[PDB]
RNA sequence: AUCGAGAG
DNA sequence: ACTCTCGATG
């Protein structure tokens, strides 16, 4: 019944958690507070 | 706790005799009260216990899955063809008197599960015991025979009452109490006290 | 052979699901739900089934379409909290610590989705015959 | 001794969301400025509309109640239907009409009347016949 | 302020709590291993050196016993090692730790200590099994159930603290909370329901279980009181028999609704010189309200005869309920035919009205609201719309309700639930909202996939035709799980900001009391309130009465 | 008309129409000095500063003015003679009784009440669940709020 | 300086705490077998032997109520009023 | 054992609100709470 | 709104007027307005009130807006705590928050402010300016773990 | 007889359905409790573990093996082991029995409850003898064993009452119910729109006159007649565990008796 | 693990008749209400003792050791 | 752990007495009877059977708190009847209606099949 | 010491 | 910016 998916370090039975994570290369634009000089950023995280 | 976020602990244990039994001599393994009921809007509770006692009598396994088109009305009308209360109720008497009860009773099969946490494994005692070292209080921990923090809010509590003789109690006797010498002059603790 | 897509959030964006595969025809029982009609035609892909929302842990819980969401959430973290057998080989593991159920049985209500989660071989509770009564006030 | 009594004819039958209890709406028929409300267990003594039952009240026939031995006792009654109450409340009316309130373990009652010897006693025996 | 402010203690100890409704209202259920750990020490002196002598002679390990002895010189002797734990001849002066024994005055706890009733003193009460047992009625001023729950249990050492605990931190004297000028404790859950259930006219007592409830009350006068029903067979009334519990000099009087000194609904409540009257008990009178039964015995009788008067009431309640059962099934939430086709039907006119009002404003005639959008009045107009459905739904199902209805019952008694919960599980469960507004546009144009874009109805922005009973669809079950997601997060939130909060009050009134000139200050001396909350009052002795010259008409003043 | 006071008077009016078991048809054996001077002269026991200046005096009177108010409206002469019909024994009782319990009711030095509200403040603060109200609200309250988030101005 | 036994502003009835020190300080002395100063009538418990000793003021003890300026009005337990 | 091995965290608007486009993707009951209620997912 | 007034004949009747609500705030312009009443005018800002009508008038909103926000729950509290707390808000002058910006830079005791949010940088200023501790304060008994002046400790025990 | 009268409607080796007549409600309940609780049974108290390769664990058998039904037809003229003058336990007071099983053929080899043999002498008493009501002849599944797999222990069963653990229950479900038509009227029914239709209609409405809705309710009567089930598991027949049941109730009183009798000592 | 030897409600015997129960699910080729009907299981709370059951000592039987 | 042996529950501790007389101080006449190692089963019926006697002015028992067997019984007679000559014949009445039922009993099972 | 999970 | 309970790894 053991589904595996999972390591052995020193007969420890460790799991990796899924890292969530914003997706990169992607075009995002945002709108800036009031007290902020600029209105608008539209930002990009390349990787 | 059942299936539903209904938890709870064991209050009493009731031998078969004292226990609340049907016509049929069926006594219930587990008692749960109804106030627990209208106020957390479980009622796939009573849809599971009903329709478990439906297959349970007919020998089937019920399909509790979600998006179905499976009724309490159906339910009921087969538990009505195996001749109970269609709503799960059940006359009961009571063990001790042997008289009947007014108001019949929810009565049926129902899983639930033995969650982790047991008293013996929670339970805590100590009257003074071993003590850390850099600030000479009790450790921390049940598993190193510790004691237990009087907190900031425990203390006002003390305050609010009044209670200052309590205060200081826990706060010395209970804890760390300790005694130092002070210079009469610059009342620091440079003291060398050669005491004897 | 096409009968099946894998569909992520930034392609779900532009298609139409379909409920139910009975969404796709052309007096009525009052003890059922009251399910609104399809408004829609246009069609692209079909739900295989909506149960499948749900989590491992939530799909242990029986009815839960009848409960209040925030006991689903409860019931979906005390349900990792239950004992039972988690292994068949539990008496050839030397696990720092272990709890297994003296007599296990499998629920009088399960899911459909209980059949994967291989529950009803290893299950996690019993059937205990249960009675909603005021008694002796303990 | 005696306290009261007269004959009412019920006007009235009401089982107010109850199965035991009904409340009963009555008149003298001897004073056309006298009438009664009371609240009568049908279970035991039924009471249908139209009826003419005889009422009174009495004061005796404190100590604890012994079951009635043997008896071979003074029953002082021979009625089909008997309670017993505690006046709370003197609602006067009118100067030719003075109302009181007695309550039979929450079975309630209001006697109104004219000519009165109901002090707010404990002591308030109603006894019903016919 | 971790080994300063709060420090670890000895002479403590936590475990599981649970109910017990036949302790006594300032008692505690204390678990034998327990008692038999924490110590109190006891000096000898010639009242007691006999009864210490035994404890010494009993040790440890068996119940009550003591664990050291400490002489003049200042040695401590372990009686569970000594090899003189037998032969020990108790000088005065000398002292004996000895066990936790009954009628000790102890203080239980419970964190998060919030106010000063979450640490109050209690007796001791010695029981067999690890959990520690509390009365049913305490349960409220700790906010605590049984479901896990743990609390701690500390031990005073001398006899001015425990003297300042039974003085001061007693249960009794904790009735009457200062905070809300109210008493906070009452009677609740079973003992509600069943005060409810036994009060009614309806219900009448034969001689047997009146004569066992009679004996079940410890402050009971041995004197029969007279049956309500003389002929043709003796019946007490639940009011009767319930009125020994009540002690004398005891007036209350409450009016309702059409209470009209012969409440033909048994409403409202009389009760004169210890017996009730008329007016069926329960929250209103038995709770913990502002002019309660349990305030006007406390500030009368005093706060012994109250917290006996909780003893004697739940005695009483819960054993007729034990003996008169209640239960509650699926068919406490099911409605006639009749009545769930009115419902739906009014489900159906009032997404006829969304509709109706949807294609008015698509239809550009629809004129906005001063001081807001066309879109906000139309939300807000279908919003309303749905609440109304909710609300004429829900009153619907409430009115078909029976009085054998167990819910119905529950609410009635005050015991728990109310209105909405009989709406949701029985009629229909309505709008899930997340951040006020209704299910939002998460895909472009729409909530789910499901739907076609630029789809404002009633069930796409997440309105739930259907009840708990009947269950939820896909789209509706998602909808209610965005709903109870925010639900659980801003609980979070709150008892995190909360906790704080809490913590910033403390610390600002920290140091402020009355001094002996009624003068409100601090720590400077700084005058905060010349005279205390601007009376000189403390808040314990304060209720809320009526100022009969400020009202009604000069002629009626006059008059 | 409904706020609150120390010392509940009906109680004690109720009470003293059944400790006495008096009747509501019987001449009262009292006169008009006995009722007018009578509660004159309860408002002066009623202490709750004690000073001889003119300062403590002044205080003292604004601290029992409302109680005052509330004693004067129940005990007025044709409230008392005819509401109640009291005796003397009755009224004399009334009287003493409610200065007992004016005096029990008086706030013991050093109770520490700044902690006491600071609790009876925050802990109804826990069990919470168009403006701003709750829990944010009174942050922004508590913190005093440079900018609230529902400024608002209500003209009459 | 001191304050004369006229003229003194302090409620003449104990405090709740005063009380409560008083009889914890009382039980605290015959805790440890000091001379009881009045009958004990089978009382053995040091609370209640205080508790009876103060009910007939049998307690030589005085109390210090300190003012905010410095000043402070004595009280003897017997001149006390314990109305609680 | 199942559910741990199909579980999501995240670091650091509205994150832990259940949104829209976890329909079908994450389990819309399964979280923790109190604390990494939202953050904690489950598939 | 409706409202209770006080009829000729002498009963409070209920008597319904037309008031204005307001989204935004300038109530040093608004009141001198002709036409409404400059008397009964009130804003949700008791930072507004404090400035306008004085450091009293602030209290009496102060209390006014936390009685609202307990109440608007259901709940009741009594009169005096909250009183207490608006009153030590407003008794320095102006109104004082609750933070560590706030009542924490008062004159009180060092130990006492140091038991609270900034602790070390308190006991490094307090070491500069050379403060005395009058060690009456609550916090710092209980550092010094001594009977602090609360309730019992309130006062003297001798013999005589 | 003159007293209170018995009716046996159905009777057989495992129940007996039969009629309470002329008795007090009180005395039909503690009856009940007793037969329940009170009745003196022989079962496995002790269990020594030698040699145990199985899947489950020591006291996981131990447990079974206590509620494993025995013969218990002589057990009074057994005596409780803590009566007995002995040390620990013996012949008089006990009775010890050996289980010997080891896995022997490739298909699993399972261990019943025949496979128990009495050991200790019994002296003629019968007592011990493990109830098989199974048809094949095997008895209650204790254990299953592999290939190479042993179970040995041995068994020592004392005298015990129900009250002290479940195992020494002679009987199983007891029926018990009285007045099929709520003429007492003890029972407010629950329903939604008929009381009638919605309640099921017991079996012993067929021993009873139904009620005339021209006739008042019978405020005087009691509670005469009721209808019992008994069920034994096997270890004492049913119409001797209803006997027993009845001889022990009486007994207990008459202890009580006997104590007033003894409190008349100076 | 393996089948209960008594009913937890009432107290009946049960442990004899899982074999019987699987022979008149398999052999017989029955349902398993008639099963339990033919095994003299009529109270529910046996008949769920049996119906609910797994066994898991087949599979624990796997293991050599 | 803290659990109490179960043959606590029948068996009677060290000094233990099985029954308690207490001369009740409430109302004159009337006894308090302490019954240990006993439950309701026999407190119920005694108590039930003490109400027969139409000399006997009151008689309830009460278990104080489920966790121990034992209960009390209150017993009130008339002058000149001492309650435990009541309680007595109670018992024996009670014990014969026993007898009888088991006579009865017998002799009806000795007329069946099966 | 820190980190992780869980209890109200 | 509440008390607990364990587990890991330096
Ligand atoms: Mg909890
Ligand atoms: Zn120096
Ligand atoms: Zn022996
Ligand atoms: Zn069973």
């Amino acid at each position: 019944f053991d589904m595996g998916g999972y390591f052995i370090i020193n007969g420890s039975e460790k799991v990796l958690i899924a890292q969530e994570r914003s997706a990169g290369n992607i075009v995002q634009v945002f709108k800036k507070a009031a007290p902020s000089p600029i209105s608008h950023v539209a930002e990009i995280r390349s990787a | 706790a059942s299936r539903h976020g209904q938890k709870g602990t064991i209050g009493i244990t009731y031998r078969r005799e004292d226990m609340p039994f049907t016509a049929e001599g069926i006594v219930p393994d587990l008692i749960i009260n109804p106030h627990a009921i209208p106020s957390r809007m479980t009622v796939a509770h009573l849809i599971e216990c009903l329709l478990s006692k439906v297959a349970a009598l007919s020998g089937n396994e019920g399909d509790a899955s979600p998006f179905t088109d499976i009724t309490v009305e159906g339910i009921s009308k087969l538990l009505r063809e195996h001749g109970y209360q269609s709503r799960g109720f059940e006359v009961m008497y009571n063990g001790h008197t042997g008289k009947k009860l007014m108001a019949q009773i929810f009565f049926g099969p129902t899983y639930y599960q033995r969650l982790r946490h047991m008293v013996d494994d929670k339970i805590h005692a100590r009257a003074r015991g071993p003590m850390q070292v850099l600030t000479r209080q009790p450790v921390e921990g049940r598993s190193r025979d510790g004691g237990l923090r009087f907190g900031e809010m425990e203390r006002d509590c003390m305050i609010a009452h009044g209670a200052a003789s309590f205060l200081k109690e826990r706060l010395m006797e209970a804890s760390d109490a300790f005694r130092v010498h002070i210079c009469g002059i610059c009342g620091l603790m440079t003291v060398i006290a050669k005491l004897n | 052979e096409g009968l099946v897509e894998y569909i992520d959030a930034e392609e779900e964006e532009s298609i139409l699901i379909a409920m139910q595969p009975e969404d796709l025809e052309p007096d009525v029982d009052p003890a059922k739900r009251i399910r609104v009609s399809h408004h829609a035609t246009t069609f692209t892909h079909c739900e295989i089934h909506p149960s499948m929302i749900l989590g491992v842990a939530a799909s242990i819980i029986p009815f839960p379409d009848h409960n209040q969401s925030p006991r689903n959430t409860y019931q979906s973290a005390m349900g990792k909290q239950a004992m039972g057998v988690f292994l068949t080989n539990y008496n050839v593991r030397m696990d720092t610590m272990a709890n297994i159920l003296y007599y296990p049985q499998k629920p009088l209500g399960t899911t459909r989705a209980m059949e994967y989660l291989k529950f009803r071989e290893l299950p996690a509770g019993q059937n205990a015959i249960v009675a909603i009564a005021c008694y002796s006030g303990y | 001794n005696t306290l009261f009594d007269d004959i009412f004819q019920v006007s009235e039958v009401d089982p107010g969301r109850y199965n035991k209890v009904c409340r009963i709406e009555a008149a003298s028929t001897t004073q056309d400025q006298c009438k009664l409300t009371l609240d009568i267990n049908v279970e035991l003594f039924p009471v249908a509309a139209q009826d003419s039952l005889t009422v009174t009240i009495a004061s005796s026939l404190t100590r604890s109640w012994r079951p009635p031995q043997a008896g071979d006792r003074s029953l002082a009654d021979d009625y089909d239907y008997v309670m017993y109450g505690t006046a709370y409340k003197f609602e006067e009316v009118s100067k030719d009409l003075i109302a009181v309130y007695y309550s039979f373990g929450g079975l309630l009652m209001r006697l109104e009347g004219n000519y009165l010897n109901n002090l707010k006693q404990e002591n308030a025996y109603l006894l019903i016949r016919r | 302020r971790g080994n300063l402010m709060g420090k670890r203690v000895d002479f403590s100890a936590r475990t599981v709590i649970s109910g017990d409704p036949n302790l006594e209202l300032d008692q505690v259920g204390v678990p034998k291993s327990i008692a038999k750990t924490l110590t109190y020490p006891e000096v000898v002196t010639p009242y007691n050196i006999d009864r210490l002598t035994q404890l010494v002679r009993n040790g440890p390990n068996e119940h009550p016993g003591a664990k050291y002895v400490i002489r003049d010189s200042g040695d401590r002797i372990d009686l569970r090692y000594s090899k003189r734990a037998g032969d020990i001849q108790l000088q005065y002066g000398w002292k004996v730790e000895r066990h936790i024994m009954d009628n000790d005055p102890v203080l239980f706890n419970r964190q998060p200590s919030l106010h000063k009733m979450s640490m109050m003193a209690h007796r001791v009460k010695v029981i067999p099994y690890s959990t520690f047992r509390l009365n049913l009625s305490v349960t409220s001023p700790y906010n605590a159930d049984f479901d896990g729950d743990e609390m701690n249990l500390h031990v005073p050492q001398s006899e001015e603290t425990r003297a300042e605990l039974s003085q001061l931190c007693a249960v009794p004297l904790q009735i009457v909370s200062p905070q809300s000028n109210k008493p906070c404790m009452g009677i609740v859950q079973d003992t509600l329901c069943g005060i409810r259930k036994l009060t009614l006219r309806d219900t009448f007592i034969e001689l047997d279980q009146v004569l066992n409830m009679l004996y079940w009350v410890p402050d009971w006068d041995g004197v029969i009181p007279t049956p309500a029903i003389i002929k043709p067979k003796p019946l007490w009334s639940g009011k009767q028999i319930l009125s020994v519990a009540i002690p004398n000099g005891i007036h209350l009087q409450r009016f309702d609704e059409g209470t009209t000194l012969l409440s033909p609904k048994d409403n409202g409540m009389l009760i004169i010189d210890g017996q009730i009257i008329f007016g069926v008990v329960e929250k209103k009178t038995v709770g913990s309200s502002n002019g309660g039964l349990i305030h006007v015995v406390t500030r009368e009788k005093g706060p012994q005869v109250c917290a006996k008067l909780f003893g004697n009431i739940q005695k009483v309640v819960n054993f007729w309920l034990l003996h008169n059962g209640f239960s509650t099934g699926i068919g406490d939430t099911i409605a006639d035919g009749p009545t769930m086709r009115e419902i739906t039907e009014t489900i159906a006119e009032a997404k006829k009205k969304v509709l109706d009002v949807t294609k008015e404003a698509q239809a550009n005639l629809l004129t906005a609201k001063h001081g807001m959008t066309l879109r906000e009045s139309f939300e807000d107009n279908v919003v309303r719309f749905l609440n109304e459905a909710r609300d004429k739904a829900g009153r619907l199902a409430e009115v078909n309700l029976k009085d054998l209805n167990n819910v119905k019952q529950m609410v009635m008694a005050g015991s728990k639930g109310s209105f909405i919960n009989i709406a949701q599980m029985s009629a229909c469960v309505g709008q899930q909202s997340v951040e006020g507004k209704r299910i939002a546009f998460g895909f472009v144009d729409r909530t789910l996939p499901h739907f076609s874009k630029d789809d404002y109805s009633p069930e796409s922005k997440g309105f739930v035709e259907n009840s708990y009973l009947r269950g939820l669809t896909p789209q509706e079950f998602f909808f209610h799980a965005m709903g109870g997601r925010e639900g659980l997060i801003d609980t979070a939130v709150k008892t995190a900001e909360t906790g704080y909060i809490q913590r910033r009050l403390v610390k600002a009134l920290e140091d402020i009391m009355v001094h002996y000139d009624n003068t409100t200050r601090n720590s400077l001396g700084n005058v905060i309130q010349f005279i205390y909350g601007e009376d000189g009052m403390d808040a314990a002795h304060i209720e809320k009465q009526s100022l009969d010259t400020i009202g009604g008409s000069d002629a009626a003043f006059e008059k | 008309a409904n706020w609150p006071l120390p010392v509940n008077i009906r109680r004690i009016i109720q009470n003293a129409q059944q400790t006495f078991h008096i009747d509501h048809t019987k001449p009262s054996d009292l006169t008009i000095k006995d009722i007018v001077l009578g509660v004159k002269d309860l408002q002066e026991n009623l202490l709750v500063l004690r000073g001889k200046n003119e300062i403590i005096q002044n205080a003292q009177r604004d601290a029992v003015t409302l109680f005052c108010c509330l004693l004067r409206s129940r005990l007025a002469t044709r409230r008392v003679l005819q509401e109640y019909r009291l005796t003397k024994q009755a009224f004399d009782w009334v009287l003493s009784n409610i200065e007992a319990q004016f005096l029990r009711s008086v706030v013991h030095p050093g109770e520490m009440v700044g902690v006491l509200a600071a609790q009876s403040i925050g802990e109804p603060a826990t069990q919470m669940t168009k403006v701003t109200s709750g829990v944010p609200r009174l942050k922004e309250i508590l913190n005093v709020a440079k900018n609230m988030k529902t400024p608002s101005l209500t003209v009459y | 300086k001191a304050i004369p036994k006229d003229q003194r502003a302090t409620t003449p009835y104990m405090t709740k705490y005063e009380r409560a020190r008083i009889l914890g300080t009382r039980a605290l002395q015959i805790s440890m077998n000091a001379p009881v100063f009045v009958d004990l009538e089978g009382e053995t418990d040091p609370l209640r032997i205080a508790m009876k000793e103060l009910a007939e003021k049998k307690i030589p003890l005085v109390i210090r109520r300190y003012l905010p300026d410095g000043s402070f009005e004595d009280w003897s337990v017997e001149e006390l009023i314990v109305d609680l | 054992t199942l559910s741990h091995l199909r579980r999501t965290n995240t670091p650091i608007a509205k994150p832990r609100q259940l949104h829209n486009t976890h329909w079908g993707l994450v389990c819309p009951a399964e979280t923790p709470e109190g604390q990494a209620c939202g953050l904690v997912k489950n598939l | 709104y409706d409202r209770k007034v006080p009829s000729p004949t002498g009963e409070y009747v209920k008597e319904p007027e037309w008031v204005l609500e307001t989204d935004g705030v300038n109530l040093s312009e608004v009141m001198t307005v002709p036409g409404i009443d400059p008397t009964r005018i009130y804003t949700n800002s008791f930072i507004d009130i404090m400035e306008v009508l004085g450091i009293e008038a602030g209290r009496a909103a102060l209390y006014k807006e936390v009685y609202n926000v307990i109440a608007s729950d259901g709940s009741y509290v009594n009169y005096r705590h909250m009183a207490l707390l608006v009153d030590v808000m407003t008794t320095q002058g102006g109104l004082t928050s609750v933070t560590r910006h706030g009542f924490n830079r008062s004159n009180t005791g060092a130990l006492m402010r140091c038991s609270f949010e900034e602790t070390v940088e308190i006991l490094f200023e307090a070491g500069a300016s050379a403060e005395l501790d009058d060690c009456r304060g609550v916090s710092e008994n209980v550092i010094l773990g001594q009977m602090a002046p609360i309730g019992t400790g309130a006062f003297d025990v001798m013999i005589d | 007889e003159e007293g209170p009268q018995v009716k046996i409607r159905e009777a057989s080796k495992d129940n007996v359905d039969f009629i309470l007549s002329n008795v007090d409600l009180a005395m039909a309940n503690s009856l009940r409790r007793v037969m329940i609780a009170e009745i003196p049974t022989l079962a496995i108290d002790s269990v020594e573990v030698e040699t145990n390769t199985t899947v489950l664990a020591d006291e996981f058998i131990a447990h079974r093996l206590g509620l494993i039904p025995l013969q218990s037809m002589d057990i009074e003229q057994l005596e409780y082991s803590r009566d007995c003058f002995c040390e620990d336990h013996c012949d008089k007071c006990s009775v010890v029995l050996t289980l010997q099983a080891f896995g022997e053929s490739e298909s699993t080899t399972n261990v019943y409850s025949k496979d128990l043999v009495i050991v200790s002498n019994l002296m003629g008493r019968n007592i011990g003898h493990p109830i098989i009501q199974d048809k094949e002849g095997n008895g209650v599944l204790i254990c299953k064993l592999r290939k190479g797999q042993e179970l040995k222990l041995t068994c020592v069963a004392k005298k015990g009452i129900a009250k002290e653990h479940a195992k020494w229950g002679p009987a199983a479900a007891i029926e018990f119910e009285y007045d099929p038509w709520n003429k007492l009227k003890h029972t407010d029914y629950w329903y939604e729109q008929d009381s009638a239709k919605e309640w099921p209609q017991s079996k012993n409405c067929e021993y009873e006159d139904p009620p005339n809705e021209g006739d008042p309710f019978d405020y005087k009567a009691q509670a005469d007649t009721f209808y019992m089930n008994v069920e034994s598991v096997g270890s004492i027949p049913v119409d001797q565990v209803v006997v027993r049941g009845i001889d022990t109730l009486q007994k207990k009183v008459a202890s009580i008796l006997l104590a007033l009798t003894q409190m008349d000592q100076d | 693990m393996i089948v209960p030897v008594r009913c937890f409600s009432c107290g009946k015997v049960v442990g004899d008749k899982w074999e019987s129960y699987l022979n008149l699910l398999q052999e017989d080729e029955l349902d398993e209400g008639t099963a339990l009907s033919r095994l003299g299981l009529k109270r529910y709370c046996c008949r769920r003792m049996i119906l609910t059951h797994v066994d898991l000592i087949e599979k624990f039987l796997r293991y050599n050791p | 752990m803290n659990a109490p042996d179960r043959f606590e529950l029948f068996l009677l501790g060290e000094g233990e007495s099985k029954l308690k007389i207490d001369p009740d101080t409430k109302a004159p006449n009337a006894v308090v009877i302490t019954f240990e190692k006993e439950d309701h089963t026999l407190g119920n019926l005694i108590r039930a059977e003490l109400l027969n006697d139409r000399k006997v002015l009151f008689a309830a028992y009460k278990v104080e708190h489920p966790f121990f067997a034992r209960f009390k019984l209150r017993i009130q007679t008339t002058e000149g009847y001492d309650p435990k000559d009541a309680l007595k014949n109670a018992c024996n009445s009670i014990i014969n209606k026993l007898g009888a039922l088991k006579t009865n009993f017998e002799t009806e099972w000795n007329l069946q099949t099966l």
